[PDB]
RNA sequence: AAGCCUCCCGGUGGAUGGCUCGGCUCGGGCACCGAAGAAGGGCGCGGCAAGCAGCGAAAUGCUCGGGUGAGGCGCAAG
RNA sequence: CCCGAACGGAAACAUCUUAGUAGGGGGAGGAAAAGAAAUCAAUUGAGAUCCCCUGAGUAGGGGCGACCGAAAGGGGGACAGC
RNA sequence: AGCAAACUAAGUACCGUGAGGGAAAGCUGAAAAGAACCCCGGAAGGGGGAGUGCAAAGAGCCUGAAACCGGGUGGUUAUAC
RNA sequence: CCUUUCGUCUUGAAACACGGGCCGGGGAGUUCACAUCAGUGGCGAGCUUAAGGAGAUUAUCUCCGAAGGCAUAGGGAAACCAAGUGCCCGCAGCCUAGUUUCUAGGCGAGGGGCAGGGUCUGUCAGGGCCUGAAGCCACUGAUGUGAGGCUAGAAACCGGGCG
RNA sequence: GGGUCUCUACUAGAGAUCCUCUGGUAGGGGGGCGCUGUGAUGGGGUAGAAGGUGGGUCGUGAGAUCCACUGGACCCGUCACA
């Protein structure tokens, strides 16, 4: 129903990477199942200045020690703020797709 | 019920039918915090009975030392509070 | 980035609107909160609670043929029940109907920044409707548009800045509507026209252009969708005062 | 702070009383008129000259001879038109189709009412 | 262009009415179609001699489907200003007058699509 | 000839459409009358007056103040 | 303010519910009634009555079946006392 | 339809010994200019010719559907569903 | 040349089964409350205001009002006690090599299996419930229940009056 | 119905191409037509409207639209809602 969410879906389906067209098949599953991720869970399973892509939006539960880039459909504004403090970036699905280093990212994990 | 309804009764009624028990009138009433919930009052000596709370639990754990005025506390807790460096002092009041 | 405007539509500044302009237009959600603020407005209908019912009206039996049915009849004649003339209705409207549609209060209060960005995009203003010779959008105005008085001189300053074309459009009227609204007072049916927005309430300017056909005048912080998207449709024609955008930037 | 329902401002003209009637016989003066007497309009009354601007007799004029106040209109000799037999009954003209040429200044009452009604000195 | 009538002249087209719509004049008189549900009906059970039922597979070839049948796409005008938004142009439309259009508008109304060398179906 | 089908014209009929000085629901005001005879009813009163409304043997209306300004004798045109 | 049902539901029905309802008799007013603790609750606190949102389908009653059902406390509106 | 009641008298007419029950029914036209006069008829907002009006479904008056009936057009009919 | 009279209950009925002369108009799953699912939207370890108060262009609108509710810890009749981690498989995806063409090899969030932890019970093994960090609110729809409850239909029973 | 692609401020439309499937009651699911009113609108139409009678054309269909006559003052397209 969002005008920008439909956009997003049909853009990330012309990307060539394997990627990309799992983040848009995820982001059609039905609103009451949507993907979620809380920062305790990125902080277990990653090591410092990874790469998290989460195809849902990013809760602040928890606490987080090394700094990461996480990509992110939205992103909870308390949670925000957590991962900012802790040295890390925030980006949007439509700014990972142009990125240069997301053109041919290495070390990139894929969380729900 | 049952007469023709206790097919249902017997699969997914248990409790429908009988007493069981009492209640007590004078239960205590205790408001319980854990170590994982802990850290946040809600966002160097902590009084948690100025917040309501009675008793504290094992939980998770903490990440500093600190000291914690409560009326009891759970056995997990003591023991988790002292390896961190902090103390446990059992105040039924402040 | 907009540029400031005054009495003669002369520019003399240069400003930054807040980020708020540039969120994007989402038209599902503008109809989410104006329809909610709509329903607040309708009152309670409802028929006569006994009507049909004034009878004592009952069934006659059978064996009797001529009493040609069960249905209930009063010495003879029908009564009393759905299918007969002078009956009762089987589903009758009511005031326990629920007629409200609630919102969320954060939910509203971005539906609210959705409409004001949908006024600075000069494609939602033209699509909506609107005819205007200004090549910028919005208009931002100086201050001084607080303290004019006389409806005459109000038409003076919208013919210099390029928005009387919308007053020729709403002058218009579209006639007589058509249905049994006509017979109710709904005789007629106007075009929406351009909206000023102005810092404060009790400014001689609310009063003097309230019978400027077409055009509605608000405080910048009581404004809401029924004022900039009006039908559930954004791109309100706007005019701007330029202490209402500072109040605006608080919200 | 009255009512806009349509059938409420229709039941009232249409049980006017009689002391209110005089609204119904409303006409505007000619310019000459008002140049002498300070005001833009008044009531009808019978003996008053009277012009047509609107309908198929346009531009005629004469004398009101008679007045219809519960309906509100006027009607002027000269202007008549014959039945099957061939004796002329009168044409009915509303009071709002008509400015007024000249008045029966004879009353009195009407007089200092019209002075009442800000008449410039006298 | 000569696709039109090899779907259409040699398949005379079926009426598809309402059942028993000759023995009541209160079924006949609608002229309309409603499907059987009967426990008995007979053309639902679609005995022989019994009118066919409506199916999908009746539908018209796609590439004639709703067209005028000199061949061109049906416009129907309603103003004057509809006429300016004349797509590609007046090789592919029929421009269809409204009916309420009064006379004196008509006038001018045929004269504006006249110049642009539009087709008008009931000038 | 009895007729039969279709359209046209007419009759009979009163659907459809449009209209509305009537209802219906909400808000807001306001809120007791009576032995100094109430509410409710019955009979009367107009030049010709049967009904409704108004009135009570002073009976389609009497007196005194104020407003209004030319017609008036209710529905209802003799 | 007194007197006071049955139909129906319990898949029958009598305790129960329906319901102190429907109804009957007496008495007012522009509002009535209530109203200044022989009250609540719990480590010594609050402070007349009434109405709204709650507490809450909780405590509790019941062929412990169908079903029935508070108060204190919290937030407000008005907030007098003789 | 909306209150049972938009109208020449609604709880009115009318029904019941009574407690009680309980209808139907709106619309000429902008203006009555509501059809003078002549022939027919016992008479009739009756017929015919006129006349009024933007217009006579002109008083049984806005529009005027179907069922039903009468007259006419086009096909056809007394050896056969 | 081909073709039995519509709707219906019913194995079939279906007709010597029932309702059906013609035409017009009217005529039957609706409202509220609670609960549970779904499609979407807002905020998110939190969510949400109710009654109400203030203002205003005065039943719209704006600001305030988290009281309470649901969720966040569970087990037990009760006294009372009180968790959230480590092993193995492994889909998607990522990396490496060959892209010969790819479960070839690593890493593997979500998922599965064994265990661990809290509490009740047993004299041990055992047995019951819980614990691996996602909910609340809104609109719309569906269903259950309660109210007349898709529409029509009893014989009856009771209260007060009238003959 | 499914696989693979294109364009569009997209609760949806418009297309290209390859494979396969086609009776149906109770019943479950997906899309559309029509009626009355409300907020808007590139929006419009009218003394020549709505309605009526007969007839053309479009659509599998519910339906839409036009022509001639009748009629004498109101009525429709699109988006959303009830």
């Amino acid at each position: 129903t969002n005008i920008m969410l439909r956009k997003l879906i049909t853009s990330l389906k012309k990307q060539d990477k394997a990627i990309w067209v799992r983040v848009a098949e995820e982001l059609e599953a039905p609103r009451r199942k949507r993907a979620y991720i809380n920062i305790y869970k990125i902080n277990r399973y990653s090591k410092a200045n990874d790469i998290i892509v989460v195809p849902g939006k990013v809760l602040g539960v928890g606490n987080l020690d090394h700094p990461v880039t996480v990509v992110a459909l939205s992103f909870s504004k308390p949670a925000k703020e957590k991962i900012l403090r802790s040295g890390g970036k925030v980006m949007s699905l439509y700014k990972a797709i142009q990125e240069l280093n997301d053109f041919k990212g290495k070390t990139v994990r894929l969380m729900k | 019920m049952h007469k023709e309804k206790w097919s249902w009764t017997v699969k997914f009624g248990e409790g429908w039918y009988g007493k069981h028990g009492f209640r007590n009138p004078t239960s205590k009433l205790v408001n319980a915090i854990g170590l994982r919930k802990l850290q946040e009052y809600i966002d160097k000596v902590v009084d948690l009975a100025k917040y309501g709370y009675d008793k504290l639990l094992g939980g998770g754990n903490l990440r500093l030392p600190l000291v914690i005025k409560v009326a009891k506390a759970t056995e997990k807790a003591k023991e988790r509070v002292k390896e961190i460096g902090g103390e446990i002092i059992l105040t039924s009041s402040e | 980035k907009v540029s400031v405007l005054d009495l003669k539509g002369n520019q003399l500044e240069e400003i930054e609107l807040p980020l708020f302009f540039s969120y994007p237009v989402r038209k599902d959600l503008i109809r989410r909160v104006f329809l909610s603020e709509f329903t607040k407005s309708l009152q309670p209908k409802g028929r006569d609670p006994l009507a049909g019912k004034r009878t004592s009206a009952l069934s006659f039996g059978i064996n009797l043929g001529i009493a040609r049915v069960p249905r209930v009849k009063g010495s003879g004649e029908a009564a009393l029940a759905p299918n007969t003339v002078g009956g009762r209705l089987a589903f009758p409207p009511t005031t326990e109907k629920r007629l409200v549609e609630e919102v969320n209060l954060k939910e509203k209060k971005l539906g609210i920044i959705s409409a004001l960005a949908a006024t600075a995009d000069p494609n939602f203003v033209k699509a909506r409707g609107h005819r205007f010779t200004s090549n910028n959008v919005p208009i931002i105005l100086v201050d001084d548009f607080e303290n004019i008085s006389k409806a005459k001189e109000i038409m003076d300053i919208l013919k210099s800045i390029g928005v009387v074309d919308d007053i020729k459009r709403v002058k218009e009227s579209k006639g007589v509507r058509a249905g049994k609204g006509k017979m109710r007072g709904r005789r007629y049916q106007i075009a929406k026209g351009p909206l000023i927005v102005v810092s404060n309430h009790k400014s001689p300017v609310v009063e003097s252009a309230s019978n400027i056909p077409g055009v509605n005048v608000v405080s910048a912080n009581l404004v809401s969708v029924i004022h900039l998207a009006p039908g559930g449709h954004p791109g309100r024609l706007t005019i701007y005062t330029k202490s209402s955008i500072n109040i605006l930037r608080q919200r | 702070m009255i009512s806009s329902k349509p059938s409420k401002q229709r039941k009232l003209v249409y049980n006017l009383p009689n002391h209110l009637r005089y609204k119904l016989l409303t006409a505007r003066l000619s310019e000459d008129l008002e140049k002498q007497y300070g005001i833009k309009r008044i009531s009808i009354r019978k003996g008053d000259s009277v012009k047509l601007m609107r309908g198929s007799q346009v531009g005629y004029e004469g004398k009101v001879v008679e007045v219809d106040r519960k309906r509100g209109r006027v009607a002027i000799e000269g202007l008549t038109k014959k039945k099957a037999d061939g004796t002329p009954v009168y044409v009915w003209v509303h009071a709002s189709k008509v400015i007024i040429t000249k008045l029966d200044t004879g009353d009195k009452e009407r007089m200092d009412a019209i002075e009442r009604k800000r008449k410039m000195r006298e | 262009k000569p696709a039109k009538k090899n779907m259409k002249s040699p398949g005379k087209a079926i009426k598809f009415l309402r059942f028993d719509w000759d023995k009541y004049y209160r079924i006949g008189r609608q002229e309309r179609w409603r499907k059987p549900r009967g426990i008995d009906n007979a053309i639902r059970l679609e005995l022989k001699g019994y009118q066919p039922k409506v199916k999908i597979g009746y539908r018209t070839d796609k590439q004639i489907r709703g067209l005028h049948p000199s061949g061109l796409r049906p416009i129907l005008v309603k103003s004057v200003k509809d006429l300016e938004a004349f797509a590609k142009g007046k090789q592919d439309v029929i421009i269809i007058i409204s009916s309420t259009i009064g006379l004196r508008k008509r006038i001018e109304l045929i004269k504006k699509a006249e110049e642009l060398g539009l087709k008008i179906a009931n000038r």
